[PDB]
RNA sequence: AAUUCUAGCAUCCUUCUGGACUUUUACUUUGAGAAAAUUAGAGUGUUUCAAGCAGGCUUGUCGCCUUGAAUACUCAGCAUGGAAUAAUAAGA
RNA sequence: ACUUCUCCUGCACCUUAUGAGAAACCAAAGUCUUUGGGUUCUGGGGGGAGUAUGGUCGCAAGGCUGAAACUUAAAGGAAUU
């Protein structure tokens, strides 16, 4: 029943069962990471490489060209992000929502979903603490969270 | 959110059971639930089943017979001692006759009649009868 | 040696010369490593098995596949099937030293990877049985599309016998309706 | 009486994506030609972002809910 | 090196000689360690280098600070059953133990095993025989690890 | 032939002549050591019995039964066989 | 926009149960003597009493926590005439 609302939605990308698809497609596993590291260079994260993959060129997914993953294949170039794209956004929306209420106060309905936001935050912090995705001893502070994230 | 696998299963089989289905299917699927269902299927409590591969848990669909009353789980996984097995199904069980403790032990997982000549105990992990 | 080997070794300098030879100049790139003489019950013929090197097996040889298997049959008789040596790695596997044992080496993925080489059409669907007298019964659809030769309803039987010969399994297989 | 084992496929085709016996999914891949260019594009059934030419961008098609719409006469073939 | 008021020096080299030092073998199945006996350390209670023997237990446990001289302290955890209910119960004891110079850089929430010696102070009766790294996140005393 | 346990052969260590390695425990098994009295309990007509630890044969005398008074029971700790289950470690 | 049909996600509704309940009723109050999926909080006849005293929050009004002596054979629930 996701986490902090009350929906209960099923919706979600179910993948096919045949691996390494597809029978019809061609080009290469080397050509394909030539592209993966042309628009990580273009300044662009892991979810939207494959988003622009599989709409305008050919793969259905690289997994199922290539060996790697997607994050896999940055971090063995070293065109990879300071901190994940997951945490980026966050961080981000919680930045975007300090601005708007600091500007308006009485916003009680803000002020709610701010705590849902930066208490997401500090529990999947830890989580990539845990895994060394993160620098040690690597804090949220609302002081200086909006240069961190550009 | 969904702790236990196999006790589950046992709820799906038992309802679909009593309501009187020919065949059921089961899921998320377990490694632990066919060692379950073959010393079942060993004593005659259900037939065949199948247990699809889809690139997932998988799924496990049973031919079963109008002949399982009841199986249900035991958590938490007690420990039991030879001695106390014989306590456990006097509590447990229907009667002395018929009825089978299923128990995970160190040389695979049995029932309980197994476990008394083998002599060795384990951790309890459900029953049926 | 051994005597099998040889046969098979014989007919792979045959396919080099064969008037222009199609993938004659490919197969140099190709090497041998061992067979092994498994028969069908009630088999018509002895269906050879050949074992092949990973690295060889990988962007070497497994480009066509198809056309050299069909070459050997009508050459030698027979049947034919043709797989990778993967090395596996035992339980103990931390003794001798060695840490993460990568799961490609362990024993379910190297008999996952027979079977996607055997079959050499591809699965659909793959499902396993268990049945009253507990013997379990895997089965493995093929796709129904591109049934193609009418070697593979001939050579339908013949994977029950291979798989049972490498993993002690029993396999059947089949086309779904 | 029933058959969980061997499904129809009629039966199967209306249900969802996931609650099917083996799960797999309902979008697939389009040849598209657009009228100018004699090129073809690889294009997602649904996609999200307005997917433009191999050259001289004119536009293949733009997105919505599903599927997208693909603009005026231009042919496509599934794969 | 002379810190301290006294001359420390290390008993079991004689004034003959002053180039040579002292290690024991302390036994039991422990190696030892190298700096002990590289090092110029005196340590009059290090099971290596000084008078202590070790001598009928060892303890495993996690350490939860290192703030005092020459010493830490050592969390074990343990399960505690109650046969009423038939269910375990998760305790702790602090452990107060020495440890010698020897091990450079012991951190906070590293394993270490320890054995029984004679008492050295009033709180710690066991002395250090080997340490191990391992990073624990968040705080240490959280950390149950049952050993 | 069922039911136990165990060696091989499908590519399975070795340093030696039983122990070293297999991440670590929990768990279970067998074993050690743990006072008796009490408690359960073997044997025995205290006249029965609660008890008690005695007795029983026999004109034989260095009396005999090479006389009995068994045995179990007593979380944490020490040791050990083991393929599951569950923690935990890691990620040449 | 409307018609026909399928899919999830909502607030509900009708019908029915060899499912449950003391009954009223209930797709949950079902799968519970054929008793163990995970977990938080609360209750132990009726008064005395949400009172007394102590604590703590409050500008106050009061909130949260919260007894005893003595008292009593019935209080209480759902249906029937």
């Amino acid at each position: 029943g996701r986490m902090y609302g009350p929906g209960k939605g099923m919706s979600a990308s179910a993948l096919p069962w045949r691996r390494k698809p597809p029978t019809w497609l061609k080009i290469k596993p080397s050509d394909v990471e030539e592209h993966i590291a042309k628009l990580a260079k273009k300044g662009q994260t892991p979810s939207q490489i494959g988003v622009t993959l599989r709409d305008s060129f050919g793969v259905p997914q690289v997994k199922s060209v290539t060996g790697n993953k997607i994050l896999r294949i940055l971090k063995l170039q070293g065109l990879a992000p300071e901190l994940p794209e997951d945490l980026y956004y966050l961080i981000k929306k919680a930045v975007s929502v300090r601005k708007h209420l600091e500007r308006n106060r009485k916003d009680k309905d803000a002020k709610f979903r701010l705590i849902l936001v930066e208490s997401r935050i500090h529990r999947l912090a830890r989580y990539y603490k845990r895994t060394k995705q993160l620098p040690a001893t690597w804090k949220y502070q609302s002081a200086t969270a909006s240069a961190l994230v550009a | 959110v969904r702790m236990n696998v196999l006790a589950d299963c046992l709820k799906t089989l038992v309802n679909a059971e009593k309501r009187g289905r020919r065949q059921v299917l089961i899921r998320p699927s377990s490694k632990v639930i066919i060692k379950f269902l073959q010393c079942m299927q060993r004593r005659g409590y259900i037939g065949d089943f199948e247990i699809v591969d889809d690139h997932r848990a998988g799924k496990i669909v049973i031919e079963l017979l109008g002949r399982i009353n009841k199986c249900g789980v035991i958590s938490p996984r007690f420990d039991i001692q030879v001695d106390k097995i014989e306590q456990f199904c006097s509590n447990l069980l229907p009667s002395r006759q018929f009825g089978h403790l299923v128990l995970t032990t160190a040389y695979g997982i049995m029932d309980h009649e197994e476990a008394r000549r083998k002599h060795t105990g384990g951790k309890i992990l459900g029953y049926f009868f | 040696p051994t005597e099998i080997e040889n046969e098979v070794a014989k007919c792979l300098f045959d396919i080099e010369t064969s008037s222009q030879s199609d993938l004659k100049g490919d197969v140099r790139h190709l090497v041998i490593s061992s067979v092994k003489e498994v028969e069908v019950p009630q088999g018509r013929k002895k269906a050879f098995v050949v074992f092949v090197p990973h690295a060889v097996y990988q962007k070497t040889v497994k480009k066509i596949q198809g056309r050299l298997v069909q070459e050997l049959e009508k050459k030698l008789k027979k049947h034919v099937v043709l797989v990778a040596q993967r090395t596996m790695l035992p339980l103990d596997f931390k003794r001798k030293g060695l840490k993460v044992r990568p799961r490609s080496r362990t024993l379910t993925a190297v008999q996952d990877g027979m079977l996607e080489d055997i079959v050499s059409t591809e699965i659909v669907g793959k499902r396993m049985r268990v049945r009253v007298d507990n013997t379990k019964m895997l089965k493995v659809f093929l796709d129904p599309r591109d049934k193609q030769k009418d070697n593979i309803e001939d050579k339908l039987e013949t994977f029950a016998a291979v798989y049972k010969k490498l993993t002690n399994k029993d396999a059947v297989f089949s086309f779904p309706q | 009486e029933i058959d969980l084992l061997h499904p129809d496929p009629k039966v199967e085709a209306s249900k969802h994506k996931l609650k099917r016996l083996i799960p797999n999914p309902n979008s697939f891949f389009m040849d598209v030609k657009c009228p100018g260019c004699l090129q073809i594009t690889t294009v997602f059934s649904h996609a999200q972002t307005v997917v433009l030419c191999g050259s001289c961008n004119i536009m293949l098609c733009q997105p919505t809910g599903g599927k997208c719409k693909l603009t005026e006469g231009c042919s496509f073939r599934k794969k | 090196v002379q810190t301290e008021r006294a001359f420390q020096k290390q008993d079991g080299v004689s004034s003959l000689g002053r180039t040579q030092r002292y290690w024991k073998d302390v036994g039991l199945g422990f190696q030892t360690p190298r700096l002990a006996k590289e090092s110029k350390y005196v340590d009059k209670k290090c099971p290596f280098t000084g008078n202590v023997s070790i001598r009928g237990r060892v303890i495993k446990g996690m350490v939860i600070s290192t703030k005092m001289k020459r010493a830490v302290v050592i969390r074990r955890n343990y399960l505690h059953f109650v046969p009423k209910y038939s269910r375990f119960e998760k305790r702790h004891k602090n452990v107060t133990c020495h440890l010698s110079p020897c091990f450079e850089q012991v951190k906070e929430g590293d394993i270490v095993t320890a054995g029984q010696c004679r008492p050295l102070s009033k709180t710690i009766r066991f002395n250090v025989l080997k340490v191990e790294k391992n990073q624990v996140f968040g705080n240490v005393r959280k950390q149950f690890r049952l050993f």
